[PDB]
RNA sequence: AUACAGUGAAACUGCGAAUGGCUCAUUAAAUCAGUUAUCGUUUAUUUGAUAGUUACAUGGUAUAACUGUGGUAA
RNA sequence: GAUGAUUCAUAAUAACUUUUCGAAUCGCAUGGCCUUGUGCUGGCGAUGGUUCAUUCAAAUUUCUGCCCUAUCAACUUUCGAUGGUAGGAUAGUGGCCUACCAUGGUUUCAACGGGUCGGGUCCGGAGAGGGAGCCUGAGAAACGGCUACCACAUCCAAGGAAGGCAGCAGGCGCGCAAAUUACCCAAUCCUAAUUCAGGGAGGUAGUGACAAUAAAUAACGAUACAGGGCCCAUUCGGGUCUUGUAAUUGGAAUGAGUACAAUGUAAAUACCUUAACGAGGAACAAUUGGAGGGCAAGUCUGGUGCCAG
């Protein structure tokens, strides 16, 4: 049944409308801002134990 | 009622639209109650998709039964939406070691039930089955494995670790989901975690150029008969132009041309070459030959050459008729189609071994080449026109650069076809190239010109140089350009690797990277890469564990095999180091890079050189040098590798000696395995030596039974490097005895030595010494003979082949390229040489 | 209730399930209606009669239910 | 001893047995004695057991018993027919079956053949995937179970797994039509370790112009206003007198119903009884069939106006 709700979920138009520790960490995972992605940006890599940070490969 | 982000719907519509997968992660204990609601999704979206889900599960499912009888039964003793999606839906359920069933079938979906247990063969096994518009699901819903995402979140680097295995490939496929553009990862409240890379996405307007380009060249060629009919059976625009491609080298007729076919598992190999197949029944070709390692294989090979029969008009039991084999082994594989229109053309299938049929060939097929052994396909390489398929990534298939090492051999004219595009989805899908990342499975070697400019560096510049696989495998950009450039060096160099082996040299502690890096003057090119797993007694502490936990983990292949041959307890306790690999570039070959790192590896933990954990709940170097880090005590070094003559050289340069030769060939390669051993100075020497001299007497009586096939001049050599051994043992202790003039008596009766001097006077034939030989062969072989008696290499392989390996004298003329006369002659000279021995002693 | 004593799931024993119900295809002494015998027979059960020819109590030659470990899609 | 009649009953001797049986059981009570030991001796039941008889039955078996028949005169003997002997088996008699022997057995008084559920709701007779072989039990060749087979068909991860009622209701068989897949074991009976458990045995209720029995849908007055009403007769005509209302109006009776109840019943419906309400269009509005009229600025048709159909 298409326009009818079968089992708990509904689409009307182009919006489907639907029934419904680890908690605080759900939430604030929830929370996060910044992509990993950027996370790495601002990350240079030691190659060597005393060589310079290197950010970005060429 | 609560609303769905609307992220999920537009993800799943814009993938359907544009036939792309997408990959969704639940986390939470009802994450299954989600599942149900998810396929809906799809069918809303399309009614054409495939129904058929694919459940793989480690031992159990979670909560049900998938036993219907049952599960009216426990109801017996109104339904939530998820039994009712168990109910309607064909799911077909998966032990994750039954991986293999499933690569032919097709599946809506793959549902993922353990992530903990989740490998890259399996991953890539299910995966691919997935349709375009498709999706995966893999539900994190282990309390530890919503832990570790937690602490990803909060840092990138600070690694949350439990109290051997470390892991690693379990987080970097984390890591790299986030980076996916089609990856969304979700809870069971349906809320889009923001971890995931999928966070801008956005519903695409309402609806490709393949099809457009596959559709014209159709109608282009529908006149061209035979052409017409064929070319449209094809599903990609590379199939057909491979298909393309087949008909020109049929139409050219060159009888020295070979082309070669390489794809991927489930572009349509198979199909091109079945129809390209049936294009030479229909351009005359009579005599076809079809070579495969089994003809069970060749079923769908088969199958699309009778379709491209149907499309060019042939009729069943009127212009062909089919035979298929009467025996069980292969259960009833078509061997031979025997085509009777305009002439009798006959397509027929032979083991690759059988080559001495294809003089008359004009044809032949090589399905699946990766799988044939090198020495039997370039002898399958006779002077008529050659089809060739080999996979890359398929099945077990072979190493992407041993493809290329024939492709240099061809360098006889070539004709290369590649076919890129799947036939089952669109091209480009995300989660297939994001497979492609973290397995680094398509990673290619790339020649540096920086290397070039300065030029190749001499091998003692060259600095070994330690690895650390946290910092490996931490996902970061520099990091990761290093793993793709280690993989290449992988990958090419040696002859066979699975997708597992990924895990094994990330997540097993033995397991240690080494490279040889360049001297330092940009990311480091590695010039040589070498992987140590430690074996020993140092190993029984995490076997140990291991038992505790109740599932032995790995194995010690030679504290075992040692163990068997010889059954000495103090291998066992000996603590050693195994070279699983050494990695060398194809193109720097033969420049003494590897014998330079094995040499700084003999020193490194013979300690000539003399925490980087990352933080358990900033990163360290990614590389750490010989002398920053202790070696751990060590007593020997081994290795694994089958017989080859190059290797077998290398090694025997390198002070290794041998231990034991496998009697039975591998299949999958054809060659016998080796293991061969070196002893680290300033530790105890003696047992290798005993060893030595036994494989020694094993290996010269085991010539003839399999090892026969092995040339005399390779047999010489092995024997050879185990001489060396005793070398290293100055020690006098050991020793061989000579022949006493009973034993020579026991051995040889008078008459016996009456007829060897007739030949020395030429008075006698060579027929009647057939049997003598075998016992000289082992005297002399065995050293019995002494200081006395010596000859050169070539003598040394002749009697050791007659005697030992036991052939014909002729064979041997034609092995050492020696006319058989002269090696009659020096054959009469060598047993000169002994019925004079003979005759001092008495 | 210092053997238990109460009722009592389950299990082992004992009894019964050849009664009752339903349709009319068949067969012209075939069943059948009356009639006769069983000194030519079997018969749970009922009823009445009926067996003087280690023991202050033998064994597991015994296990169910039950406890616990598993396999299987079942 | 018994019968009309016994190799019947019963008794005895000699052996025989893969050969029995002759309480290693339970509940309730705790009396009478004394030799105080828990010493001896004990009351009522239950469940068991040999044989006989009785009862419940079964199995064979004797004689008799309304269709037309010769255009049905021969029928068995053609894998026992008739009989005898011995054996096997049966619960037993028995060509029931086996080994030998004899050549018979029915029939013109109708054998043999042909045509056309039984008797009196009751008593009997028969049958429930196909066929074959076994299984327990007092009673079965069991509507139960097992083996192999012949087909049908259900599931699977494809490695296997398992499947057989017109009895009760409810259905299909037309494209055209009909009682509920209802309630209870309270009754009467039947089975059990039994008062107490059960029984689609049965009972209760539900539907309906197939049939059958009884009867509502009105009863009683008053007033006003008019002179025709009715019968016979082909004919003309004749005969008879309190009638008509298509008029108004009054007070009583009560059923269907609706229902406080009680009763009824396993419970419940229904019946019966019974508070309150419940009639003038008593609109609280039964039908079915048949015989005639008459009417238009209406319509159609044939004509010898104005007619006729």
């Amino acid at each position: 049944a298409p326009m009818s709700d079968v089992g708990g979920v509904l689409m009307d138009k182009d919006a489907v409308y639907i029934d419904i520790e680890g908690e605080k960490l759900m939430t604030g995972l929830q929370s996060v801002e910044q992509s990993i992605a950027e996370k790495f940006d601002g990350v240079g890599l030691q190659l060597f134990s005393n060589g310079t940070e290197l950010h970005e490969v060429a | 009622k609560k609303a769905i982000d609307s992220r999920i719907p537009s993800l799943i519509r814009n993938g359907v639209q544009t036939k792309q997968r997408s990959i969704f992660v639940i986390v939470g204990d009802r994450a299954r109650n989600q599942l149900p609601n998810l396929h809906y999704l799809m069918m809303s979206a399309d009614l054409k998709m495939n129904k058929s889900v694919l459940w793989a599960y480690k031992k159990k499912l979670l909560g049900f039964t998938s036993h219907r009888k049952k599960r009216e039964n426990k109801i017996k003793k109104e339904m939530d939406p998820f039994e009712s999606f168990i109910s309607n839906q064909n799911i077909r359920y998966v032990y994750y070691k039954e991986s293999e069933k499933i690569l032919g079938n097709t599946y809506g979906m793959c549902i993922l039930q353990d992530f903990e247990a989740l490998t890259p063969n399996l991953l890539a096994r299910t995966i691919e089955t997935v349709e375009g518009g498709g999706i995966v699901v893999i539900l994190l819903k282990s309390m530890s494995s919503l832990k570790q995402l937690y602490t990803m979140t909060m840092d990138v680097h600070a690694r949350y670790r439990t109290e051997d295995v470390v892991a690693r490939f379990n987080e970097r496929f984390i890591l790299s989901l986030g980076s996916n553009p089609n990856c969304l990862v979700v809870d069971d409240e349906l809320n889009v975690l923001p971890l995931s890379g999928a966070k801008n996405v956005k519903p695409l307007p309402p609806k490709p150029p393949k099809q457009l380009e596959l559709q014209e060249l159709k109608e282009s060629l529908e006149d061209v008969q035979p052409a017409g009919s064929l070319v449209s059976l094809s599903k990609t625009v590379n199939q057909a132009h491979a298909i393309l491609s087949f008909i020109d080298a049929i139409s050219e007729k060159t009888l020295n041309f070979t082309v070669a076919l390489t794809a991927g598992r489930g572009r349509g190999k198979s199909a091109a070459l079945g129809i390209s197949i049936a294009a030479a029944v229909s351009h005359g070709y009579s005599n076809i030959f079809v070579t495969s390692p089994s003809p069970e294989n060749l079923k769908t090979l088969f199958e699309f050459i009778f379709k491209g029969f149907d499309a060019l008009g042939y009729q069943e039991h009127i212009d062909y008729d089919i035979i298929q084999s009467t025996n069980p082994d292969f259960n009833k594989a078509i061997v031979r189609v025997d085509i009777k229109r305009d002439h009798r053309q006959t397509i027929q299938y032979i083991v690759p071994q059988d080559h001495q049929v294809l003089g008359q060939a004009e044809l032949v097929v090589i399905d699946e080449a990766a799988a044939i052994p090198l020495p039997i396909v370039k002898n399958l390489l006779g002077p008529y026109l050659v089809f060739m398929a080999s996979t890359i990534n398929g099945y077990e298939g072979t190493g992407r650069s041993l493809s290329l090492k024939l492709i240099q051999q061809l360098r006889r004219q070539l004709r290369e076809i590649s076919l890129d595009e799947p036939i089952r989805y669109a091209p480009g899908d995300p989660i297939e190239k994001w497979l492609n990342k973290l397995l680094c499975l398509d990673v290619t070697l790339i020649k540096n010109p920086r290397f070039a400019t300065r030029g190749t560096p001499h091998p003692s510049q060259c600095n070994l140089f330690v690895v650390n696989r946290d910092t490996l495998f931490s996902y970061h950009p520099v990091s990761e350009n290093f793993l793709e450039k280690m993989m290449a060096l992988y990958v090419s160099s040696h002859y066979k690797n699975s997708p597992n082996d990924l895990q094994l040299m990330s997540d097993a502690p033995a397991h240690k990277l080494f490279v040889l890096l360049p001297p330092i003057d940009r990311i480091p090119d590695p010039l040589c890469v070498i992987q140590i797993a430690l074996e020993g007694e140092i190993s029984k502490e995490s076997v140990r564990n291991s038992l505790s936990r109740g599932q032995r983990a790995g194995g010690d292949l030679i504290p075992w095999l040692i163990s068997q041959q010889f059954q000495d307890e103090e291998f066992a306790s000996l603590s050693g180091a195994r070279i699983v690999r050494i990695a060398t570039n194809p193109e720097y070959a033969s420049m003494g890079y590897g014998s330079r790192a094995i040499e700084l590896l003999r020193d490194y933990f013979e300690g000539k050189f003399t925490d980087y954990s990352i933080k358990r709940v900033t990163l360290p170097p990614l590389l750490l040098k010989l002398s920053e880090q202790p070696p751990h005590y060590l007593h020997y070094l081994g290795v694994s590798y089958g017989l080859t003559q190059s290797l077998h050289k290398f090694w025997k340069n390198n002070s290794f000696v041998p231990v034991y030769l496998r009697q039975t060939a591998n299949d999958l390669t054809g060659e016998h395995t080796c293991v061969m051993l070196n002893v680290l100075e300033g530790r105890e020497s003696n047992w290798l030596v005993e060893f030595a001299k036994d494989f020694r007497k094993r290996f010269l009586s085991l010539l003839s039974y399999d090892f026969h096939k092995f040339t005399a001049v390779q047999a010489l050599s092995v024997i050879e490097s185990s001489k060396k051994a005793q070398d290293l043992s100055d020690d006098e202790k050991h020793d061989n005895k000579e022949l006493t003039r009973t034993h020579l008596d026991d051995i040889f009766s008078p008459f016996d030595l009456k007829r060897l001097d007739s030949y020395s006077n030429n008075l006698l034939d060579y027929h009647v010494i057939g049997d003598m030989i075998p016992m000289l062969a082992l005297l002399y072989f065995g050293d019995k003979m002494g200081d006395s008696v010596k000859l050169s290499s070539v003598q040394s392989a002749i009697l050791l082949a007659i005697g030992l390996q036991r052939k014909n004298i002729d064979t041997i003329a034609k092995e050492l390229n020696l006319p058989s006369n002269q090696t009659i002659a020096m054959f009469a000279k060598i047993m000169r040489k002994m019925s004079q021995y003979f005759r001092q002693l008495l």
